[PDB]
């Protein structure tokens, strides 16, 4: 029932952009930088905050003043532009990256004025941790009556359902988690 | 004066190089380091020159621009102004306390104007007298048929009339501040290289770290070691303590324990002998 206006507005502008912006010399520069993800190794598409600026003034501010809220919703357009060109496997997902952004912040500027908001800085790397996986999204498998939950998304804590659509079941605990089609990502400190 | 070795590795490696390197636990990286070093240091003996009392090497010594000597001069006159400039000082009031603070405070505006803006660039008058002032150091040597000057003496002086002339806020640097550079420098080596043995400036003290007196005495006494063993070369094995004995009983200098083991060194780097313990054998 419930929509963030300002969330799907972000993702039909975005998706336009992306559709509509020609290069300096005629074609769509980032039609041709999506080619890449069609390779098992690549996730990451990396979009010009200059470029971005060119479109609408607005769409760049609405995006730096909001990125927290907004970003889930850019992901699902690229993917979206992506399946439209050339087959891949849909399990696959895919990440916007930012770069070019016309500012810069000291390590003592960051205070909890701007948490979410878009920002860069700049330092100096002193030590650097393992590679780890990481849980974006589980499959459960409910025990006592047998039926799927899917796509649970995690935050901070492990977390899981406790009681499934299925009435009959009466359970609390008996939950299993679907490690072939659950998805993971990498993770690392530093 | 009495830093350990490590710490004079690494200060050679900043005063060299302006960059300090550091690879530990992980970390590896190079650090900018251009930074201006001013030291206070420690042995007085007025028969050996600087170098030769205080502890630390010529490497390190021969970076600076300029090297003073602080020592006092036996004078009833220094003595009595010094103790007049003591008892001033004890009367020492703002009626002069506030006028030397405010020379501070506009000094320190002049310096950090001065550093802000004025670049001295070279003159042909400068460039004359500098080209002409390593000549003199050149000549110097010439009558000793050896070297006496070298490209950091002239780098010395160029960044000496370099901040004399931005003293004078001059964008030029010019004859003004190369003969104050000259004197400065003319100044300093007479009382940092001079051989108190003969009262002339020795540049291999600043860069052999002794006399050219202490090299000629120890070739001698090799020399004469050497011919020592000479003398006795029917016997393939002499004990220690009898060619100590010996030189010390033919020498008029009271010979030490240190130089007859520096000539022995010597003799063995000449591949004349191997000295294993008590006794000294040919080859
Ligand atoms: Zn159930």
């Amino acid at each position: 029932e419930v929509r963030d206006e300002v969330a799907e507005k972000c993702q039909k502008l975005f998706l336009d952009f992306l559709e509509e912006f020609q290069s300096s010399d005629g074609e769509i520069k980032y039609l041709q930088l999506a080619e890449e993800l069609i390779r098992p190794e690549r996730n990451t598409l990396v979009v010009s905050f200059v470029d971005l600026e060119q479109f609408n003034q607005q769409l760049s501010t609405t995006i730096q003043e909001e990125f927290y809220r907004v970003y889930p919703y850019l992901c699902r357009a690229l993917k979206t532009f992506v399946k439209d060109r050339k087959e891949i496997p849909l399990a696959k997902d895919f990440y916007v990256a930012f770069q070019d952004l016309p500012t810069r912040h000291k390590i003592r500027e960051l205070t909890s004025s701007r948490i979410g908001l878009l920002t860069r800085i700049s330092g100096q790397v002193v030590r650097t941790h393992p590679v780890h996986p990481e849980l974006v999204s589980g499959t459960f498998l409910c025990l006592d009556c047998q039926t799927v939950i899917r796509d649970v998304e995690q935050q901070f804590k492990y977390t899981q359902p406790n009681i499934c659509r299925n009435p009959v079941c009466a359970n609390r605990r008996r939950f299993l988690l679907d490690t072939n089609k659950s998805r993971f990502v990498d993770f690392q400190k530093v | 004066d009495k830093m350990n070795e490590s710490t004079r590795s690494v200060l050679h490696e900043v005063m060299e190089q302006q960059t300090l390197s550091i690879a530990k636990a992980g970390i590896i990286c190079q650090l900018n380091a251009r930074t201006s070093v001013l030291a206070a240091a420690n042995p007085w003996n007025p028969k050996k020159t600087t170098i030769e009392n205080i502890q630390l090497p010529h490497t390190l010594l021969s970076r600076f621009d300029l090297i003073f000597l602080l020592l006092d001069p036996q004078d009833e006159a220094y003595d009595r102004r010094l103790a007049h400039h003591l008892v001033a000082l004890y009367y020492q009031s703002e009626e002069q306390a506030e006028e030397e603070l405010l020379d501070m405070a506009v000094l320190k505006d002049y310096i950090a104007y001065a550093h802000s803006t004025i670049m001295p660039r070279l003159s042909e008058e400068a460039s004359q007298a500098l080209i002409e002032a390593y000549v003199d150091m050149r000549k110097i040597g010439s009558s000793r048929g050896m070297v006496s000057a070298y490209p950091r003496q002239l780098e010395s002086l160029i960044r000496l009339a370099e901040a004399h002339a931005k003293v004078r806020l001059s964008n030029k640097v010019e004859a003004i501040d190369v003969e104050e550079a000259k004197r400065l420098h003319r100044e300093a080596l007479k009382q940092s290289a001079t051989d108190p043995r003969t009262g002339i400036v020795d540049i291999s003290i600043l860069t052999t770290g002794m006399s050219a007196t202490s090299r000629k005495r120890k070739e001698e006494l090799a020399e004469a070691l050497k011919k020592l063993i000479l003398s006795k070369g029917k016997t393939p094995a002499l004990k220690y303590q009898q060619l100590f004995e010996d030189i010390r009983g033919q020498s008029d200098i009271a010979i030490t324990k240190d130089m007859f083991e520096e000539a022995l060194r010597a003799l063995a780097d000449d591949d004349f002998l191997t000295v294993t313990g008590k006794t000294v054998r040919l080859l």
